[PDB]
RNA sequence: CAUCCAAGGAAGGCAGCAGGCGCGCAAAUUACCCAAUCCUAAUUCAGGGAGGUAGUGACAAUAAAUAACGAUACAGGGCCCAUUCGGGUCUUGUAAUUGGAAUGAGUACAAUGUAAAUACCUUAACGAGGAACAACUGGAGGGCAAGUCUGGUGCCAGCAGCCG
């Protein structure tokens, strides 16, 4: 009596982005939310596409449980999904990796420190070294 | 004598009143229950129809 | 018919007549002259802190025989000195000499209330803590 | 700097706050319909006052005037859709004749009481507040859910609730577990 | 009005976001990030304390928990009449009696949410008996709803917006 059933309302094709947009209306009694990955797979064999060219987000299990609503897109190919989707969705789905970024404060500090020096820091390092030498 | 102490001393009656402790009570229901209690006590359990309602009638 | 003109082109004298008559009120005159900022102990201020100079009690009027426990406070914002009232029963001892006290209005539009002569300000807080919390022993004076 | 969204007051305390007859009437209406505070009666009176202000403003306008026709029948249809105004008197002059008790009657509280699935008005209040009644497979934990005429037929206990058919709940499940263990 | 100073010199502009001193009755965290709105640039990609997200926040504003229902003992009204009765025949309250339910406020597997996280919506597993999971703030002479009850002080202490 689980029977998670899925529906795609307001579906619009879109070769502008080589996608198909829709709102995901998932009816699921006696159950919590649908754990996006599982619903991505459900849409994957629903629309005859791989589990990689399918994305869902913006979900909201309505008040009182049961129904839930989100937004979903199905891309014509996995490559188009790779080259059109935001980075954070490509990180959620495991098809990309979180970029090794220093924190914003450190980046700004380093930017100002680079501001202090005109041109490359090659000459100034040796100049300062031989300066404190004497 | 005429006056039992220094007359103009501040906090006199407060100082010498007998400290009587609060009497412990059952919980008084609050919210909708309190309004229901008041409605029952006044308009379906009319106690003293004579004269006025006389809520809080002194015992004499 | 009446004292005021009634013609369709008499807006000017009607307006200036009202404008000259408005000074007869007290609220309008105070608001426009701005006497509150210049003369009152507080300039349009509901509350003000001050320093207790000494600790006085003031006798009441004829029909009421008692001594209301006051306190002379020099205001910190400008330096004026005003008497103020310590409201409740055992609160005189709570406020000690030379501690910061937050005086408030006395509720009668800057005029003496009841039988207390020459006072126009309550006492709400002392040394950062409120008098009502001290009087019911909810908080205690920090004694700094 | 973002465009604000407008909060607005929804009640108005009476100017004479201490009227014996009015206080007794307010307590009557609070006890009859299990209202938590007397702010509920103020809110219904404020809604009724807005409705009456609109009705009187439209009445002042001349008969057969586009404003009168359009917004008068709009208000009429809205009120009959709520259900407070009976279909017999869709005239915009009986709108001025509505009483606060009329809007009080259409609350989901009193409707659950009328349907009988709650045997007491306070029982209706608690049953609504415990997420049991669902107006069309959608629970409403709010007593002041103004039930409209088109949807009153769809009040019943929700499926997730034990009354609509589900697991019983904390106390019953614990008692059953204790009985099974011992 | 200030800062470093090797006393020769050098460098200043928060009524930007933070934060500090002061002032005053009076007003927030040196937080996260370009996800969203957009903007700049050679221009998708870089950048943006613009901005958004959170932190504090009883400025204001909305909805709304703090119990609900029985079965018993003390009672009251419509009563079959009125042999005193009185069954309570018909109901409505009061009792530290007494039972079974329902539920959140909290915790918390998860998943949703989000740039990432909180938080909300959903939901496992716990989570109500004095349901101590305990609602306060003012007032009870009049204005103005509610005491000419008990004790204390006796024109003191104090109350009182006004009359008192
Ligand atoms: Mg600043
Ligand atoms: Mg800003
Ligand atoms: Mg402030
Ligand atoms: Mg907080
Ligand atoms: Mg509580
Ligand atoms: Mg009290
Ligand atoms: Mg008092
Ligand atoms: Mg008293
Ligand atoms: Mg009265």
């Amino acid at each position: 009596s689980d029977a998670i059933t899925i529906r795609t309302r307001k579906v619009i094709s879109n070769p502008l982005l080589a996608r198909k947009q829709f709102v995901v209306d998932v009816l699921h009694p006696n159950r919590a939310n649908v754990s996006k990955d599982e619903l991505r797979e459900k849409l994957a064999e629903a629309y005859k596409a791989e589990k990689d060219a399918v994305s869902v987000f913006g979900f909201r299990t309505q008040y009182g449980g049961g129904k839930s609503t989100g937004f979903g897109l199905v891309y014509n190919s996995v490559a188009d999904a790779k080259k059109f989707e935001p980075a954070y969705r490509l990180v959620r789905y495991g098809l990309a990796e979180k970029v090794e970024k220093a924190s914003r404060q450190q980046r700004k500090q380093r930017k100002n420190r680079g501001k202090k020096i005109f041109g490359t820091g090659k000459s100034i390092a040796k100049k300062a070294a031989r300066r404190n030498a004497d | 004598g005429k006056v039992h102490g220094s007359l103009a001393r501040a906090g006199k009656v407060k100082s010498q009143t007998p400290k009587v402790e609060k009497q412990e009570k059952p919980k008084q229901p609050k919210g909708r229950a309190y309004k229901r209690l008041l409605y029952t006590r006044r308009f379906v359990n009319v106690t003293l129809t004579n004269g006025k309602r006389k809520m809080n009638p002194s015992p004499s | 018919g009446k004292g005021k003109p009634r013609g369709l082109n008499s807006a000017r004298k009607l307006r200036v007549h009202r404008r000259n008559n408005r000074w007869a009120e007290t609220t309008y005159k105070k608001r426009l002259l701005g006497t509150a900022f210049k003369s009152s102990p507080f300039g349009g201020s509901s509350h003000a802190k001050g320093i207790v100079l000494e600790k006085i009690g003031i006798e009441s009027k004829q029909p009421n025989s008692a001594i209301r426990k006051c306190v002379r406070v020099q205001l910190i914002k400008n330096g004026k000195k005003v008497t103020a009232f310590v409201p409740n029963d055992g609160c005189l001892n709570f406020v000690d000499e030379n501690d910061e006290v937050l005086l408030a209005g006395f509720g009668r539009k800057g005029k003496a209330k009841g039988d207390i002569p020459g006072v126009r300000f309550k006492v709400v807080k002392v040394s950062g803590v409120s008098l009502l919390a001290l009087w019911k022993e909810k908080k205690e004076k920090p004694r700094s | 700097p973002r465009a604000p969204r407008t909060y607005s007051k929804t009640y108005s305390t009476p100017k004479r706050p201490y009227e014996s007859a009015r206080l007794d009437a307010e307590l009557k209406l609070a006890g009859e319909y299990g209202l938590k505070n007397k702010r509920e009666i103020y809110r219904i009176s404020f809604q009724l006052s807005k409705i009456r202000r609109a009705a009187r403003d439209l009445l002042t306008r001349d008969e057969k005037d586009p404003k009168r026709l359009f917004e008068g029948n709009a208000l009429i249809r809205r009120l009959v859709r709520i259900g407070v105004l009976s279909e017999d008197k869709k005239k915009l002059d009986y709108v001025l004749a509505l009483k606060v008790e009329d809007f009080l009657e259409r609350r989901l509280q009193t409707q659950v009481y009328k349907l009988g699935l709650a045997k007491s008005v306070h029982h209706a209040r608690v049953l609504i507040s415990q997420r049991h009644i669902a107006v069309g497979k959608q629970i409403v934990n709010i007593p002041s859910f103004m039930v409209r005429l088109e949807s009153e037929k769809h009040i019943d206990f929700a499926r997730t609730s034990p009354f609509g058919g589900a697991r019983p709940g904390r106390v019953a499940r614990k008692r059953a577990a204790a009985a099974g263990g011992e």
